[PDB]
């Protein structure tokens, strides 16, 4: 019983591994940042460039997930994925600098730690939900 | 009423998962794979002579 | 005849399938493609963890 | 029940996508957009192949037109090979089914029985004014 | 390092391609008869055990080539020659061309093998359902092993020619 919704769930299953790897790298980069002459600077600009270039794909791919679900008519899952898209739309993010960070070695580091851990938990839970949905739609044949 | 036909109901006859391979027999696909490996190795060998 | 039919009248209304290729004919190539992307993403992480 | 004998209609626009069902077309679109993004991610784990250039490569490979560049890594090459196989099968399927459409034509009656005629209600059905065939329905 | 791997590959491939042709479990078909390349044998019938040969009578060329199963025989010969050439490279070393000769023998073996199976499968069909045994898959595994040891032999030759 192959169906468009089934294929979209399968494709999301493939992409969610990359979506997880991004947040794992973000966690490692934060842990490298927290434990700290110009060498420390060059380290902090390297990490800032890494984060700035890694932010956008993590948002665009989730945009694909929500778009695929909207266009495939799966609303119970699009409802799950809407709040994260809204947070990814810089709703809580202020307007200070284009990048996430000025070393900003302060409570901002703890906030980014907490939100990164939360994002990883959400990603893995959503991954397992996608796997279950795919198996349910296919095996039901 | 009247005398009427009676035939077995035609099943849905769902296609196989890998039904796209039918237009060519199993032997043709596997010999395609094996000729691919053979051609790759021969092209490599001929390319390299020192 | 009908109102007590054991087989019932499921899909009693005429249903004529179209002659277009349905997704059930070519589902195999979609399974292959999604599997290929999954394998590519396994190899592309093994290489990076190697370095 | 009397209806006009069904003849072939005037072929509407957007008929070129009849040989493949709508679900297949949607799956093709999203498979292309999935393959391109995966090829991008692969080429940016370990070659240019940014998103804008990877989308062009995938679209070029689907339309059978020669690719400008080719992946060099292994994981970038598995994706290329799989998408090549997929596009070959899909184009062969489209051409073959279109040939079937053009070769032998099947005409289907829009309406089969009176129950479906009541359900449809898109076609207007009328009796004679006054008579048994009219007074029966009252 | 790699010469030993080429030797073990050469003799394993020769062993598999001389077990493939001699034994008779190629094709399973109908009572169920586990066929072979030379001899057909019966199973689950009035007769069992002992068994009889095949009868093979310009399609005559196909019949004679399938009958006198030359191409697998030649594949076995070529694999053996490649094995002895790799053996003779260790002694009388620095010949620089015996190893390339081995690299060509181990590839001509693959080509003769694939002709052998194309001919066998083409003649076989000359409805009923059939299946393939383990002699067939020893042949198929010998082909793969032959091609791989061929590429390893050329790799060794190139490395040893660049070292000079
Ligand atoms: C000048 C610019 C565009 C051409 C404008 C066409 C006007 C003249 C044609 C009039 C006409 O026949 O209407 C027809 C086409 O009407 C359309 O809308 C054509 C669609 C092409 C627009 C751009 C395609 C995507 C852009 C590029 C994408 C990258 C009616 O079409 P319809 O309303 O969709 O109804 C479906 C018809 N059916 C019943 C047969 C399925
Ligand atoms: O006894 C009757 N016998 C009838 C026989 C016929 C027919 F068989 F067709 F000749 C018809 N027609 C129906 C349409 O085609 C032309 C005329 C009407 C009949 N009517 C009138 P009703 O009551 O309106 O059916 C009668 O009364
Ligand atoms: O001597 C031999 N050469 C061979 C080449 C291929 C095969 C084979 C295998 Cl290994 C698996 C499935 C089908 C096969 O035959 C095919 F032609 F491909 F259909 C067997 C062979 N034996
Ligand atoms: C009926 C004749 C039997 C011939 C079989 C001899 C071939 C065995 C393998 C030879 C390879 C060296
Ligand atoms: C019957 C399954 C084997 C088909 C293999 C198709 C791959 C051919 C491309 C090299
Ligand atoms: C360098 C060894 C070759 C391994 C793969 C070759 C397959 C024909």
């Amino acid at each position: 019983a192959f169906t468009f919704a089934a294929f979209c769930y399968m494709l999301t299953l493939v992409l969610c591994a990359s979506l997880i790897f991004f947040v794992i790298w973000h966690i490692i980069a934060f842990d490298e940042l927290r434990t700290d002459a110009r060498e420390r600077l060059k380290n902090i600009e390297r990490i800032c460039c890494l984060l700035r270039k890694l932010v956008v794909p993590e948002y665009s791919i989730h945009g694909l997930f929500c778009l695929m679900f909207l266009c495939a008519a799966e609303w119970v899952t699009l409802g799950l994925n809407i709040p994260l898209l809204f947070t990814h739309l810089w709703r809580y993010f202020h307007r200070p600098a284009d990048g996430s960070e000025s070393i900003m070695n302060a409570d901002i580091l703890n906030y980014c730690q907490k939100e990164s851990w939360c994002k990883l938990a959400f990603y893995l839970l959503s991954f397992f939900y996608y796997l279950y949905s795919m198996v349910y739609t296919l095996v039901s044949f | 009423l009247g005398i009427s036909i009676m035939i077995k109901k035609p099943q849905k006859s769902k296609p196989g998962v890998f039904s796209f391979l039918d237009p060519l027999a199993y032997e043709i696909w596997m010999c395609i794979v094996f000729a691919y490996i053979g051609v790759s190795v021969v092209l490599f060998l001929v390319s390299r002579f020192s | 005849w009908y109102d007590k039919g054991e087989c019932g009248a499921a899909a009693a209304a005429s249903k004529d399938k179209t002659s277009a290729l349905s997704l059930s004919n070519v589902a195999g190539v979609f399974y292959i493609l999604a599997g290929g992307l999954g394998l590519a993403m396994a190899v592309a992480l093994i290489e990076f963890c190697y370095k | 029940i009397m209806i006009k004998k069904p003849q072939k209609s005037k072929p509407g626009v957007f008929s070129f996508l009849d040989p493949l069902a709508y679900e297949i077309w949607m799956c093709i679109v999203f498979a292309y957009i999935g393959v391109s993004v995966v090829l991008f991610l692969v080429s940016r784990f370990s070659n240019e192949f940014g998103i804008f250039n990877s989308l062009w490569f995938s679209l070029g490979a689907f339309m059978r037109q020669g690719c400008d560049i080719s992946p060099r890594s292994l994981s970038g090459r598995i994706v290329g090979g799989v998408w090549w196989f997929f596009t070959l099968i899909i184009i062969s399927s489209y051409t073959a089914n279109l040939a079937a459409f053009l070769t032998v034509e099947r005409m289907v009656s829009p309406i089969e029985s009176a129950e479906d005629l009541s359900k449809q209600t898109e076609i207007a059905y009328g009796t004679l004014d006054s008579g048994s065939t009219k007074e029966f329905f009252r | 390092v790699q010469v030993l791997l080429t030797t073990i590959g050469a003799f394993s491939a020769f062993g598999l391609m001389t077990i493939a042709i001699s034994t008779d479990y190629w094709l399973y078909t109908r009572g169920l008869t586990h066929s072979g390349l030379w001899r057909i044998c019966c199973l689950e019938g009035l007769k069992r055990g002992v068994c009889v040969k095949i009868n093979h009578f310009a399609e005559y060329l196909l019949r004679v080539v399938r009958a006198s199963s030359i191409f697998p025989i030649l594949s076995a010969i070529l694999l053996l020659l490649g094995g002895v050439c790799v053996a003779a490279s260790r002694v009388y070393k620095s010949k620089r061309n015996i190893i390339l000769g081995a690299g060509i023998l181990f590839v001509a073996a693959g080509l003769s093998n694939i002709i052998g199976v194309i001919v066998y499968i083409s003649a076989n069909a000359g409805k009923n359902h059939y299946s393939y045994g383990w002699s067939f898959y020893f042949g198929g595994l010998s082909f793969i092993l032959a091609e791989v040891i061929g590429v390893l032999a050329v790799n060794i030759y190139i490395e040893r020619s660049r070292e000079a």
